[PDB]
This record gives C-alpha cells, sequence and structure tokens, in this order.
C-alpha cells in the first residue's frame, strides 16, 4: 500500500507514434511492478511484470522500463489494438495496490459540436417530473462545458450529463446533460437555455 | 485453453451475503494462488483477497477483512469467495485472476476471468418509464433533425435500445446509463434529416428483462 500514481488518465494519440505511460509508486517496490490493459469491453490481459519482463503472447512493441520509484510503459509503434487502458501495480507489498490507468484516445481534428436542446413531455409532467435534456453531437476533442440557465439563471448542481466513448469510424464523442427539476420547479420558469463553451467556436450557442 | 469462469453476481441488499466463485480450466489450479480483484467503476481496480495453492497462506485487503472468506476446493479446480454485510460499497466486477509463479514474490496476475457484477442497493427492480425527446419540425439544424427516447428510473441494469434496424442515418447514439439519486436513467438519440420527420415514423425499444417491455414513440 504504496499509493501508485498514473498522473495522466489520457493520451490522446495518432496511429503508429509512440506512446510513454508513466507510473509511480510512493515507495521504493524496486522492481515489483506488472502492467495490464483493459479492453474497451471490460477484459483485462497482463503485458509485463517484473518491470520489463514480457508476459508470452505479447508483442515485443511494449517495453517497461524502470528506476525504483519511477516506472514507464512504451509502445513502440501504436496499433488499433492498443487504444485501451493500462495500469500499473506494485506486486510486493500487501495490499496489491494499482495505479489509477491511462486510457489512449484517438486524436483528430477539433469537430464543433451540433447542439440540440429537447423539451419535457406529456407524460412525465403529468408525473410532476421535468427532465430538460442537451445533446451536443459528434464533436472532437472531448472538453465541452455546458452551463444551464433557467431565466438567466445559473444553474448549480441539477444537470448530470453522459459521455459516448470515441465512435470507431469518426473518432468523435457526443454529450447530453439533463436538467431534472419538478413540475412546480419547472412551471415555475419560462427560459431554459442550455449554453456550451467547446473548442469548436469561440463563441457559445444555445 | 487457461480459462476462469465467474458465476454468483447479483442483485443483493445491505447486510446480504454472495458467494461468487470461479472454475479454474486448462492449468493445474494446485499449484498456483489465486487472488479475486475488483473493479468498482467511478473508482478503479482494487485487490480483495489471496489464498496460497492448497489454502494454507490468505491475505485480505484490509476493507474486506473479517466480512469476506476466500477458499477453493483444488478437485473440483474452484476458488470461492463467500461475502457478508455486504455494503453499497462493495458494488463492483470481480475478476478471479492468477497468481503468477515466475518471479519470486511478485504478486501479479497472470490470467484473468471476465468478471461477475455484483450490486448492492436497496432499490428493488423496477422497469422504466420511457418519454420521447422531440425535434421540431425542420428542426434543430436546418437541414437535419435530433428525436430520442429518455428510458428513465429503472433498476438494475441493463435497459437495451433500438430504433431503425436498416441503414442511413442509423446515427444511434445510447449514452451510458446514470445513477440518479437510486435508480438509473439513459437516452437514446438517433441523429436523421429533417426531411423525415411526419413524413415517416421512428419508434425506439427499450426492453429491460427484470421486466418491462416498451417500444414507442
Amino acid at each position: 500500500d504504496i499509493q501508485m500514481t498514473q498522473i495522466t488518465s489520457s493520451l490522446s494519440v495518432s496511429l503508429g507514434d509512440r506512446v510513454i505511460i508513466s507510473c509511480r509508486a510512493s515507495q521504493d517496490i524496486g522492481n515489483f511492478l506488472n502492467w495490464y490493459q483493459q479492453k474497451p469491453d471490460g477484459s483485462l490481459k497482463l503485458l509485463i511484470y517484473y518491470t520489463s519482463r514480457l508476459q508470452s503472447g505479447v508483442p515485443s512493441r511494449f517495453s517497461g522500463w524502470g528506476s525504483g520509484t519511477d516506472y514507464s510503459l512504451t509502445i513502440s509503434n501504436l496499433e488499433e489494438e492498443d487504444i485501451a487502458t493500462f495500469f500499473c501495480q506494485q506486486g510486493k507489498t500487501l495490499p496489491y495496490t494499482f495505479g489509477g490507468g491511462t486510457k489512449l484516445e484517438i486524436k483528430r481534428t477539433v469537430a464543433a459540436p451540433s447542439v440540440f436542446i429537447f423539451p419535457p413531455s406529456d407524460e412525465q409532467l403529468k408525473s410532476g417530473t421535468a427532465s430538460v435534456v442537451c445533446l451536443l453531437n459528434n464533436f472532437y476533442p472531448r472538453e465541452a462545458k455546458v452551463q444551464w440557465k433557467v431565466d438567466n439563471a445559473l444553474q448549480s448542481g441539477n444537470s448530470q450529463e453522459s459521455v459516448t466513448e470515441q465512435d470507431s469510424k469518426d473518432s468523435t464523442y457526443s454529450l447530453s446533460s439533463t436538467l431534472t427539476l419538478s413540475k412546480a420547479d419547472y412551471e415555475k420558469h419560462k427560459v431554459y437555455a442550455c449554453e456550451v463553451t467547446h473548442q469548436g467556436l469561440s463563441s457559445p450557442v444555445t | 485453453d487457461v480459462q476462469l469462469v465467474e458465476s454468483g453476481g447479483g442483485l443483493v441488499q445491505p447486510g446480504g451475503s454472495r458467494k461468487l466463485s470461479c472454475a479454474a480450466s486448462g492449468f493445474t489450479f494446485s499449484n498456483f494462488g489465486m487472488h479475486w480483484v475488483r473493479q468498482a467503476p467511478e473508482k478503479g481496480l482494487e485487490w480483495v483477497a489471496y489464498i496460497s495453492s492448497g489454502g494454507s497462506s490468505i491475505n485480505y485487503a484490509d476493507t474486506v477483512k473479517g466480512r469476506f472468506t476466500i477458499s477453493r476446493d483444488n478437485p473440483k479446480n474452484t476458488l470461492f469467495l463467500q461475502m457478508t454485510s455486504l455494503r453499497s460499497e462493495d458494488t463492483a466486477i470481480y475478476y478471479c485472476t492468477r497468481g503468477g509463479t515466475g518471479t519470486r514474490s511478485l504478486y501479479y496476475f497472470d490470467y484473468w476471468g471476465q468478471g461477475a457484477t455484483l450490486i448492492v442497493s436497496s432499490a428493488s427492480t423496477k422497469g422504466p418509464s420511457v418519454f420521447p425527446l422531440a425535434p421540431s419540425s425542420k428542426s434543430t439544424s436546418g437541414g437535419t433533425a435530433a428525436l430520442g427516447c429518455l428510458v428513465k428510473d429503472y433498476f438494475p441494469e441493463p435497459v437495451t435500445v433500438s430504433w431503425n434496424s436498416g441503414a442511413l442515418t442509423s446515427g444511434v447514439h445510447t449514452f451510458p446509463a446514470v445513477l440518479q439519486s437510486g435508480l438509473y436513467s439513459l437516452s437514446s438519440v438517433v441523429t436523421v434529416p429533417s426531411s423525415s420527420l411526419g413524413t415517416q415514423t421512428y419508434i425506439c425499444n427499450v426492453n429491460h428483462k427484470p421486466s418491462n417491455t416498451k417500444v414507442d414513440k
């Protein structure tokens, strides 16, 4: 229970370049460090162990290097099958601790989100709840900033938002923030606005 | 080939107990220590418990300590984990993984099973309320439209959405379910040209086998 730190949660990568994921122990674990991959379907596989030993059937493209607190995995020529998330753990002292993971995503050009606002309906307001939604469709990169404004007022804490994982063909994401209020709350205000701040234009949209 | 198949996940109320099991195939189980590791999404991967080849030594992570007991039956090639006084935070995907037997006293996991999901929640099985997400005529992007289904308030996961089994503008985007306080909520939106709306009809087909089956628009 050496805290393992993987300082990078995402690496925007492009097929064929060289990817270096790093991991730092809080105490010396002197080479007892192993590396894993968790494919898009949750499956884990062990890549390297004892800092640099390749497990059978792991392509020689993977090399693990390390200095006592400091470790790294390098994928020399990145391939399609490597877009997954990688983890290091120390297998020296109880409890054997794992790091946070570094998820690789495919880099492409800044795609701007087509935004859509959808008001509540029939059945749900009959049920007395108002879910208002904002879909930001097919954009890239993943960082987008959605601010809900109800009658020009900044909503703090009602929104929940879901993101697609990077699309297999095309390399984009999509997001939905939902603003879930009540029928009284909803009928108490007249403008409902979805403000989106993305690197798509230096302008929000609504 | 070396395999590890976990059995026993499910829904369990706080307090409860469950016993997962992991059938080894492809290797002499009797020569490998087995571990149980969990991935509680939101959080990470976490080591839970270890029992050696032939159970004379065992170790537990301090968080499942006292409450879980790992064990194995080598003539039956099976590893077990009995859990007790389950808390909402032991909700995870539980993997059995083999101890490697390479470097001395290095603890690494060389073969992993696919996972057994265990949910600890007081909530009870409920089919969703589905509600339409509506486009406006000659919709929101001039030449292209957006409409969807909000399948809200169900439990447990999963629900499965469909629409338009076919080709073109089968640009369906079903978002990950988000746990609201208690129950999950997801949306499925498809992007179709504005030309479609009113001209022809779109239905989303929701289904959740801890019942409900709702197909609509």
